[PDB]
Order: C-alpha cells, then sequence, then structure tokens
C-alpha cells in the first residue's frame, strides 16, 4: 500500500494507534504482521504556492 | 459446639466462596477492577494489556 501523508501523521501508520488518519483514512490491523516504509519525499511532492 | 465438624467444613466452604468472589475486586497490577472502566478510559493496546 502506498499513500502521502505529512511528518506529524507518520507515528499513526502502526498496528494499535488512534487519530483521524489511522481511523478514518488507513487503519492497521492489530497484529500487521509485517513492516513500515516510509521517507520523506519533499523534493518533489510540494510545489511553490 | 455440638455439632463441630460440620460447621467447620461450613464455614470453610462459606468463606472459600466469599473469598473467590471478593477476588474480583482486586487490581492485581492493573490501574482499577472494572472492565468496562478500563476499556472507557485507556486505549485499545493498554486495555488489552
Amino acid at each position: 500500500d502506498s499513500f502521502v501523508i505529512r511528518g506529524d501523521e507518520v507515528r499513526q501508520i502502526a498496528p494499535g494507534q488512534t487519530g483521524k488518519i489511522a481511523d478514518y483514512n488507513y487503519k492497521l490491523p492489530d497484529d500487521f504482521t509485517g513492516c513500515v516504509i516510509a521517507w520523506n519525499s519533499n523534493n518533489l511532492d510540494s510545489k511553490v504556492g | 459446639s455440638a455439632l463441630g465438624k460440620l460447621q467447620d467444613v461450613v464455614n470453610q466452604n462459606a468463606q472459600a466462596l466469599n473469598t473467590l468472589v471478593k477476588q474480583l475486586s482486586s487490581n492485581f497490577g492493573a490501574i482499577s477492577s472494572v472492565l468496562n472502566d478500563i476499556l472507557s478510559r485507556l486505549d485499545p493496546p493498554e486495555a488489552e494489556v
């Protein structure tokens, strides 16, 4: 799965979390046997204005 | 104190039952002893713990 969120909302993409992006947009299961990968993409995902 | 042994057995059974009932009011290291209160005051992970 691939999506683009902000910095202060990366901690919500984890098993057993709460908020607005982890409860209304995209929620992970309790176990979620896998791995979370994220990195900054300000080089090409933010234009002037 | 005519029926001593029978009364002692009855009292032991009553005390065992009362202790087994009262054991539901101990925290055992938790914040409380009410499952509903725990589920309403804690997040899913801490509530599960």
